[PDB]
């Protein structure tokens, strides 16, 4: 490795363009850089935004892991776009209808469970009677106080 | 698209995807190998409808809206082979397919277990490093200027030569080690 | 269509080559030659 | 203290009079022997600091640092004993000499009883290891990574000079014993409020604090391993030892000078995390793993309550062991394949699997697995920081779950999935390597059977 | 007729529904053939270097020394301060600091306004 | 005294002596995974003793036998809690680990590394008893993550394969979210009760204990697989057979649900907490099992199966039954567990298919696997008199006849019909019908290792919930006195979901083809949950973690600020400073200057 197989700064001249675009081994039509709003990325290309999910699996590829091969530019995020992170393969249902159902469902969800609270269910029953003053010397009550007599009836 | 051989796909192998892909998303639609089996049919002859269709642009068309027909018509999760990607027993094994280089760091304590094995790998290894510079000059002289348009390997020519950048397909692991 | 004949040709060298390796990989009756235990 | 420093000392004639292929096992072997005697400082009182003499202590904080400082001396020569084959005799026995001395300045800094001799061998500490880094480090960027090393720690502490000789002034002694009794309230003003600064600030860049810690990841890329097992072990916890003493003195005014800090760290521990969980170099991912470790030990020491020193001291230590480990495993793989891209060198508990059993107990050590003492550490700092105020622990669980994500991401990444296939240089795993890997982590275990030794002067 | 799909960036267009794939002009075709052309040529200068009996290594990868140069190394000379990356480094820099300044600032105003005042329960309170 | 302490520890010493057995070897092992089956069974039997011995009196003690640590008030100590919850969970836990080892050696034979498998099985098996039986949450946390990094472990067991550690990853991610509120419990009661011993936290009994309770629940819902912290579960389906049948049906996914009952003298004076787990395992239990409703991988739909149980499970803690959940617990964990082990008979036998879409037919060909798993499915949809009679049916009758969330209450019930429903899906496509699998007919259940490991669970989920319900003493009073529709809840929704599921399925033997509705996609693709969330949060924390923080933060402003900028200005001085044009004029002329400066202008004369 030496100076100019390295990154450099951003292309201005279309022959620096086509200078770097071989430096990354792709065609110059095909070799965009990212934009020039100082971030930071010098002349390194903007490949699709793709995970390595989408890579063809039946494809001999120099690395089978990565779904990847020798000498081929890199993304800017390949650490990003592994297929043990973030996918970006083509889903069966849309992306805004999924969203859609799945925060109206759970929206769905705690408003009912919001209403089942405010209108609980119940069994047409008393409360629990326990003796011995609801049971005032049992749930710790001291002993050098006495409690209000708590009497419950026969019925 | 993205084959290795070829540059593209053609309209005829876009067609046969096409077709087998919905072939397999019907099955996982249409569990029952009868009722698979009827409405397979049924896809076959809604393939062989426009089959002889002469005109390009139409059966561009019509490969296009079928791909259309295909996409709302898919199973969410179809069925996947098991070592095929996707599939429950894909690249399970891969933890098992130590590289063959692998032996030639062992102790000779533990080469001495194999004597046969590693006195016919000499051989191999032997065969390699001198089919290696006849291979290398194979492909150097038959590679146009510019290097390989496509990715497809030259068969051997003489008698006595192996075939060039053989030896990382030969010796590959097996499925099940 | 399928193969050319130059790609014929290579999996036949290929497939005869792969077969030799796969049947070296068999053991012999005498391996694993044990030490003493 | 002077029955470790006479040794430390007879360790340059030990490796200048060796026999040329003896330099390394003499060294050794006497390190070891010197680590052993190390354990003598745990001679330790409930009320009283072991003090020796005039110029020399160790209370329970000083004498965990001493004994992995005394430890990692025989650790860094089996390290860098590989990498250093081919050099010249002469440069082997300077680069001995320069870890034999750089051992020298750190037990008797952290031993020092009164701060300007803590300031003189603490300043010190820079120059053997900026010799090992600009000397012995392998690419190009050393020289630079010497001066962010060099000009952000003397800029934090030129400052800390004019502290601490105006404390000479004022309180007439510079003793730390004196100063536990001599103590006065620093009260709210501008002059306090730059006192303070100037106390903590070099403290704070040797941790390294958030914003300050641009010295780090390149200081510990670029040296040798037995640079960066020294820097990621014991050079870390100078500044922790520092504030540890000098915040003694910065009271009550601490109670609203460490919210800036406390802010700092409390984010940067989420957001160094955050770095760790996009590094393609691997050595950069255990430095800033390091940067979001000694985070904690920074807002444990701001908020200076019992159980934040505890976690603190017991922090260091547990990090100071996990880090030199993950270093070490870091080089044996780097001493395979020359190159610290952690993508580069995949599935390699394929081929070696001890070594890959290292590295998962280096990534459960790292992500805090109990009864770890990083995780007894890591405990009690999210106690008392949650003491401090409820709502941290939100950024504490967060940083535990993204510490988990790049520890184990760490793991897979390098050891699991399909190998990488045209890399075939991979030896199996040497004796040494794996003498390094177990003398770091059986250490860091056996300690969890019995905690109290490292858990600093108020356990 | 039939839902269109919707891309989106974390859910991409199909191949067989993109409407540039089915192009049969030769400027596409001439694309493709360079691609596969480049992709050939690098192949085959990967694996005559894969291959070699003599080689015992690593085959290094210069896109892979280039991505790791360009990540980390060359960030900083192809940075220019100017509106967007202040914006950017004063928002996603302090921003959060202040934020959780104050949080925590309003918090521990409110836990000792209620300590020394004696309201906040602190029976059982003696590990700190 | 001295029998009973004494087993319960021998029990545990003897689980991990072959860890020692594992790492002080030499030789390749004379059958190390008959070994360690075998110490299993040992363990159970000696487990048995102190259970028997606590069903006589209720015996109960502390084993508080080693002090490891005192942090100044804090006595930490090497406690164990033996207890109604030990006694009745660790000769269950043994009983089943027993029958998956003995499943594991007939199904995990061809693998190379079997010892290592074993190894790790027992190490489950260790941490998760260090769990149960602890009496502090730091011992507590210790079997907490010690399950959590064996999940990992055996997730991703086959490592070369990406989505094991892909899920395995994200087993670890869930579980450390769940950790974020069990730090907040144990910070919490240090904090403001000075402890972390279950004894003093039942004795000081802390009245304002939202916080801590709300930190539990978030704990259960990363262990047990709750709504917004589950998916982790059926992904984690990616590992082996027997991993999946003992870690993430019976023994783990059951700890977080172990948590928040071993907190019930806490959770039952606290009406916020409990309809927060009432409405949480509501809301689990209908949407796993919503989303097993139209799953074809097998695996899946038992780890849907197993988490809309564990939403069952949160809902009887939630109304404050926590004796019955226990009992639910003890009783999913054996017909769940023969589950998983019926499901991986068929996968060894139609050689790695777990599709249930390529089955069929195996009514007779595998009769044994069969019976077995006609026998689970009954059990787990609530089968009268079976083993998941005596735990389901109190549920139902006691979630019924109480003062409860009443949407809650319904969708606890569709989840009942729906559990009918994916069991008879799995009885359709599995067994009944004509075959699917491909021509080369290798079905072999044949071997006493299998037999056996199945025969013994099948006893178990015969006969256990009788044996349990009849030996655990009166913890509660149960509610017997209620209307006929309303004792009849649970047997009629169940039969009624057997009866749509029944036109369901046989609607599909029909020549129709119809294009699949929303509710479809919804409950095939997991409720777009785990497409939307994990594609959407990696990418807003990688991209910020990458652009922000890596980059613009730390290495462009962070260091454009201090160093570059000052390394800048002092080349731009020293540029002043130097370029002088060497002319001994202009040196004395700014002499001259200089003196005028210091007359005049800064009155050094003066
Ligand atoms: C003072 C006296 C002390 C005596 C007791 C000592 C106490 C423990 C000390 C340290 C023990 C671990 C060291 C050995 C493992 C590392 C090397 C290795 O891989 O070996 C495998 C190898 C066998 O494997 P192999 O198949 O041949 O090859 C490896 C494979 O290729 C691939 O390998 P693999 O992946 O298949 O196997 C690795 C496996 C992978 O499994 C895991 O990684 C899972 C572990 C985590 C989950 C489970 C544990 C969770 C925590 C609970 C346990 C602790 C608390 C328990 C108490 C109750 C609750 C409070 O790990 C293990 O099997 C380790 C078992 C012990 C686990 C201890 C905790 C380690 C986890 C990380 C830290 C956790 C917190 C700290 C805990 C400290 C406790 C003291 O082992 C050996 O040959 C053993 C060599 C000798 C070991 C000596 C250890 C002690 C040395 C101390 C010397 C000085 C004192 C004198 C006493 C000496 C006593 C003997
Ligand atoms: C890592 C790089 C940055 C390092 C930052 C270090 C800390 C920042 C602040 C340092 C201030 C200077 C040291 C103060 C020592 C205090 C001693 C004392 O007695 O104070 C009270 C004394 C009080 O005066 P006095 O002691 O004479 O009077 C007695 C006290 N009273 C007033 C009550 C009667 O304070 C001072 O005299 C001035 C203190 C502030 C000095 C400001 C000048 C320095 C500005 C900041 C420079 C920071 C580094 C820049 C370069 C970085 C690299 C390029
Ligand atoms: C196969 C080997 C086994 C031994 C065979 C040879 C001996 C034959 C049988 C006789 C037994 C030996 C004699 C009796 C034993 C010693 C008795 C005694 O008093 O010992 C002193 C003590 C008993 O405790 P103690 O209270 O007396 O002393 C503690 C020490 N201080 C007070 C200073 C803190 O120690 C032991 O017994 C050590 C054994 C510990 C066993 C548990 C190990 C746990 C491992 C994980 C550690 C991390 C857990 C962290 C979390 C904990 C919970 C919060
Ligand atoms: C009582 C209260 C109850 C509250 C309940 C709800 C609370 C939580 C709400 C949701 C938050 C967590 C879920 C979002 C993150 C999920 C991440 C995940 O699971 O990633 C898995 C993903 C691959 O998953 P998958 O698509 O299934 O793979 C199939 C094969 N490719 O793997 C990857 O893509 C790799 C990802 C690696 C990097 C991870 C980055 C994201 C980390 C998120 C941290 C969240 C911290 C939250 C802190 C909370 C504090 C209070
Ligand atoms: C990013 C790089 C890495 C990080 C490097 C370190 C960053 C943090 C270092 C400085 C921390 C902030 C300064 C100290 C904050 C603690 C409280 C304080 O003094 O607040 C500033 C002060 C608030 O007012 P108050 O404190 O009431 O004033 C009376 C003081 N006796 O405010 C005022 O009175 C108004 C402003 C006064 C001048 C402030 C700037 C100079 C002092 C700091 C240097
Ligand atoms: C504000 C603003 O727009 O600054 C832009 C300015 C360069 O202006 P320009 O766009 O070149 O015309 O840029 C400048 O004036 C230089 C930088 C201005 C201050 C940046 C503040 C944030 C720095 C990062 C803090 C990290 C902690
Ligand atoms: C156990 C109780 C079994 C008896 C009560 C249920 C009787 C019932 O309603 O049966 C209706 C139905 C079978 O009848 P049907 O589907 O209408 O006719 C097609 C012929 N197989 O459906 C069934 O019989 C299937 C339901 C059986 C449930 C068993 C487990 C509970
Ligand atoms: C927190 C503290 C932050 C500041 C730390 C000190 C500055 C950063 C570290 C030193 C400079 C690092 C650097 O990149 O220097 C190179 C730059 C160009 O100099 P040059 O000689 O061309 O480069 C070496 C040959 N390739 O060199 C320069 O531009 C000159 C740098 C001089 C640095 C002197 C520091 C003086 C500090 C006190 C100021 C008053």
């Amino acid at each position: 490795i030496t100076k100019d197989m390295l990154p450099g700064p951003y292309p201005k001249t279309p022959e620096e363009r086509a200078a770097a675009a071989k430096k990354y081994n792709m065609r110059v039509e095909d070799y965009e850089p990212y934009p020039d709003d100082g971030m930071g990325y010098g002349d390194y290309p903007k490949l699709p935004d793709r995970s390595q999910q989408e890579r063809d699996p039946w494809y001999d590829w120099d690395h089978p892991d990565l779904r990847l091969n020798w000498g081929e530019p890199m993304h800017w995020d390949l650490d990003m776009y592994i297929r043990n992170r973030v996918d970006t393969s083509p889903t069966p249902v849309n992306w805004n209808l999924m969203c859609k159902h799945l925060f109206g469902f759970v929206a769905f969800m705690l408003f009912m469970f919001w209403v089942g609270e405010t209108y609980p269910t119940y069994q047409p029953v008393g409360p629990k009677q326990y003796p011995y003053n609801n049971l005032y010397l049992e749930r710790g009550g001291d002993p050098n106080k006495e409690p209000e007599p708590v009497v419950h009836y026969e019925i | 698209a993205f084959l290795p051989s070829a540059a593209y796909l053609t309209h005829q192998q876009k067609v046969l995807q096409l077709y087998k892909r919905a072939l397999r998303h019907l099955e996982s639609r249409c569990v029952h190998r009868d009722k698979y089996r009827y409405f397979a049919c049924l896809l076959r002859a809604r393939f062989d409808e426009h089959k002889n269709e002469k005109d390009m642009v139409k059966a561009t068309q019509l490969l296009r809206e079928a791909e259309k027909e295909f996409w709302h018509g898919q199973h969410p999760q179809p069925y996947i082979f098991p070592e095929s990607p996707g599939g429950t027993s894909y690249e399970r094994y891969e933890c098992y397919k130590v590289p063959e280089w692998c032996l030639d760091d062992w102790h000779p304590s533990e080469k001495a277990m194999y004597p046969d094995y590693f006195a016919k790998r000499e051989q191999w290894k032997k065969l390699r490093r001198e089919s290696w510079e006849r291979e290398v000059k194979q492909l150097q002289e038959e590679t146009p200027v510019g290097g390989p348009r496509t990715e497809a390997l030259p068969p051997a020519r003489k008698q006595g030569d192996l075939p060039p950048l053989w030896w990382h397909i030969v010796t590959r692991p097996r499925e099940r080690p | 269509s399928g193969y050319t004949p130059d790609e014929k040709l290579r999996l036949q060298q290929l497939r005869e080559l792969r077969r030799r390796w796969l049947k070296d990989q068999e053991l012999s009756p005498r391996e694993p030659v044990l030490p003493p235990r | 203290m002077l029955k470790y420093i006479i040794p430390t000392m007879m360790l340059m004639p030990l490796t200048w009079l060796s026999k040329n292929s003896m330099i390394w096992i003499n060294t050794t072997l006497h390190s070891l022997l010197i680590s052993l005697t190390s354990l003598l400082l745990l001679n330790q009182f409930g009320d009283n600091s072991l003090n020796f003499s005039l110029t020399f202590f160790s209370d329970s904080l000083s004498t965990p640092l001493l004994i992995l400082t005394m430890w990692l001396l025989p650790l860094m020569l089996m390290a860098s004993q590989h990498h250093l084959s081919k050099e010249n005799l002469a440069r082997k026995k300077l680069f001995i000499s320069m870890l034999i001395l750089l051992q020298l300045f750190l037990i008797m800094t952290f031993t020092a009883t009164e701060l300007i001799f803590f300031y003189i061998m603490f300043e010190a500490t820079l120059v053997p290891t900026l010799i090992i880094i600009t000397r012995w480090g392998n690419q190009t960027e050393r020289l630079n990574a010497g001066l962010y090393f060099l000009f952000y720690t003397l800029a934090g502490s030129l400052p800390l000079l004019v502290a601490l000789i105006y404390i000479q002034n004022t309180m007439g002694s510079l003793n730390f014993l004196i100063l536990q009794y001599w103590v006065q309230p620093m009260p709210n003003s501008w002059s306090n409020t730059f006192m303070w600064l100037a106390c903590m600030m070099a403290f704070m860049v040797k941790m390294p604090l958030y914003g300050l810690h641009l010295w780090l990841p390149k200081a510990h890329v670029e040296a040798p391993i037995a640079g960066s097992m020294v820097l990621a072990a014991i050079l870390l916890k100078l500044g922790g030892y520092g504030m540890m003493r000098i915040t003694l003195l910065l009271n009550p005014i601490t109670d609203f000078m460490a919210y800036p800090f406390i802010m700092l760290s409390l984010w940067g521990m989420i957001m160094t995390s955050s770095i760790c969980l996009r590094q393609t170099d691997l050595k950069s991912l255990i430095a800033y793993s390091s940067v979001s470790h000694m985070a904690l030990v920074i807002v444990a020491i701001l908020i200076q309550t019992p159980w934040s020193y505890m976690g603190a001291t017991a922090l260091m230590i547990a990090h100071g062991l996990t880090s030199s480990m993950l270093f070490c495993l870091a080089n044996s793989n780097y001493e395979r394949v020359h190159s610290r891209t952690m993508i580069l060198a995949r599935g390699l508990q394929t081929l070696l699997p001890l070594m890959a059993a290292w590295w998962l107990l280096a990534s459960l050590t790292n992500l805090a697995l109990p009864p770890s003492i990083n995780l007894i550490g890591e405990l009690f700092v999210v106690m008392s920081t949650f003491s401090w105020s409820n709502i941290t622990i939100i950024l504490m669980g967060l940083n535990m779950v993204i510490t988990a994500l790049y520890s184990l991401y760490m793991l897979i990444t390098t050891q699991r999935g399909k190998h990488t296939h045209h890399i075939n240089n991979i030896l199996p795993s040497f004796t040494r390597e794996n003498a390094l890997m177990s003398l770091h982590m059986l250490p860091l275990l056996l300690l969890s059977l019995n905690p109290k030794i490292i858990l600093g002067p108020l356990y | 007729s039939f839902p269109k799909y919707e891309p989106s960036r974390l859910a991409s267009l199909p191949t067989t529904l993109d409407p540039a794939e089915y192009d049969i002009s030769s400027e596409t075709r001439k694309a493709q053939a360079e691609r596969l052309a480049i992709r050939s040529r690098l192949k085959r200068e990967y694996q005559l270097q894969y291959n070699d009996p003599s080689r015992r290594g690593v085959v290094e990868d210069p896109a892979l020394i280039r991505w790791t140069c360009a990540r980390s190394a060359n960030v900083y000379p192809n940075f220019r301060p100017n509106t967007k990356t202040s914006l950017l480094g004063a928002l996603f820099g302090i921003g959060p600091l202040i934020f959780w300044y104050y949080v925590f600032k309003t918090d521990r105003d409110r836990k000792e306004k209620l300590i020394q005042e004696g309201k906040l329960d602190r029976t059982f309170n003696i590990s700190y | 005294m001295n029998l009973f302490s004494s087993l319960t520890l021998v029990t545990l010493i003897l689980l991990t002596m072959p860890i020692a057995a594992i790492n002080f070897n030499t030789h390749k092992f004379t059958n190390y995974p008959l070994y360690v089956k075998t110490t299993i069974s040992c363990a159970f039997i000696t487990s048995m003793i102190p259970t028997m011995m606590f069903i006589h009196t209720g015996q109960e003690m502390i084993i508080s036998n080693w002090h490891w640590l005192t942090i100044q008030t804090l006595k930490l100590s090497l406690s164990f809690k033996m207890d109604f919850f030990s006694m009745m969970f660790v000769p269950v836990a043994l009983f089943v680990t027993w029958s998956i080892m003995e499943f594991s050696m007939w199904y995990m034979h061809s693998d190379p590394n079997i010892n290592q498998f074993f190894k790790y099985l027992l190490l489950f098996l260790i941490t998760m008893l260090i769990l149960v039986t602890a009496n502090n949450l730091f011992q507590l946390f210790i079997g907490w993550e010690g399950v959590g990094i064996m999940s990992f472990l055996l997730i991703g067991w086959w490592y070369g394969r990406t989505d094991a550690n892909t899920a395995a990853l994200q087993a670890i991610l869930y579980n450390r979210i769940g950790d974020i509120g069990f730090i907040l419990a144990m910070a919490w009661f240090l904090i403001n009760l000075n402890t972390w011993d279950l004894q003093q936290i039942f004795m000081l009994n802390p009245n304002d204990s939202n916080l801590p309770l709300m930190g539990l629940i978030l704990a259960a819902t990363g262990k047990s697989a709750q709504f917004g912290l589950h998916p982790w579960l059926p992904s984690a389906m990616e590992g082996p057979t027997p991993v999946s049948a003992l870690l993430h049906s019976s023994t783990m996914v059951v700890a977080g649900i172990f948590l928040l009952i071993r907190f019930y003298p806490l959770t039952e004076n606290n009406k916020f907490g409990q309809s927060i787990m009432l409405c949480l395992g509501a809301m689990t239990t209908l949407f796993t099992a919503m989303c097993a409703l139209t799953q074809n991988d097998i695996k899946k739909i038992i780890a849907f199966s197993t988490s809309s149980q564990l939403g069952l499970m949160m809902v009887t803690i939630g109304i404050n039954q926590p004796h019955l959940a226990f009992l639910h617990i003890c009783t999913h964990a054996f017909f769940k567990a023969m589950l998983f082990m019926c499901s991986g008979s068929i996968i060894h036998s139609l050689n790695d298919e777990q599709d249930i879409r390529k089955m069929g037919g195996l009514f007779k060909a595998m009769p044994f696997t069969t019976t077995a798993l006609i026998i689970g499915s009954l059990a787990l949809t609530g089968m009268p008199f079976l083993t998941g009679f005596y735990s389901k049916d109190l549920i139902i009758e006691s979630a019924n006849t109480s003062y409860t969330n009443a949407w809650a209450l319904l969708m606890t019930l569709v989840a009942t019909s729906f559990t009918a429903i994916y069991s008879t899906r799995i009885i359709f496509f599995a067994l009944l019908g004509q075959p699917r699998f491909p021509t080369l007919i290798n079905i072999n259940e044949n071997n006493p290792f299998l037999i056996n490991s199945i025969k013994r669970l099948l006893i178990g989920s015969l006969f256990a919930g009788f044996i349990i319900s009849n030996n655990i003493p009166p913890m509660t009073i149960p509610q017997m006195t209620m209307p006929h529709y309303l004792k009849m809840t649970a047997l009629t929704v169940t039969i009624l979901g057997f009866i749509l599921a029944l036109e369901i399925s046989n609607t599909t033997h029909y020549l129709k083809f119809n294009y699949p509705s929303n509710t479809f996609k919804f409950s095939n693709l997991l409720g777009y949950y785990p497409t939307i969330m994990h594609r959407l949060t990696p990418y807003m924390n990688l991209t910020m973690s990458q652009k922000s923080a890596s980059s613009l933060l730390d290495l462009i402003w962070l260091e454009t600020i201090l160093p570059k900028t000052i390394s800048l200005a002092q080349m731009k001085m020293s540029t002043t400073i130097t370029s002088q044009k060497g002319l001994i004029k202009l040196y004395f002329l700014s002499f001259l200057i200089t003196i005028l400066i210091s007359t005049t202008l800064l009155n050094f004369h003066e």
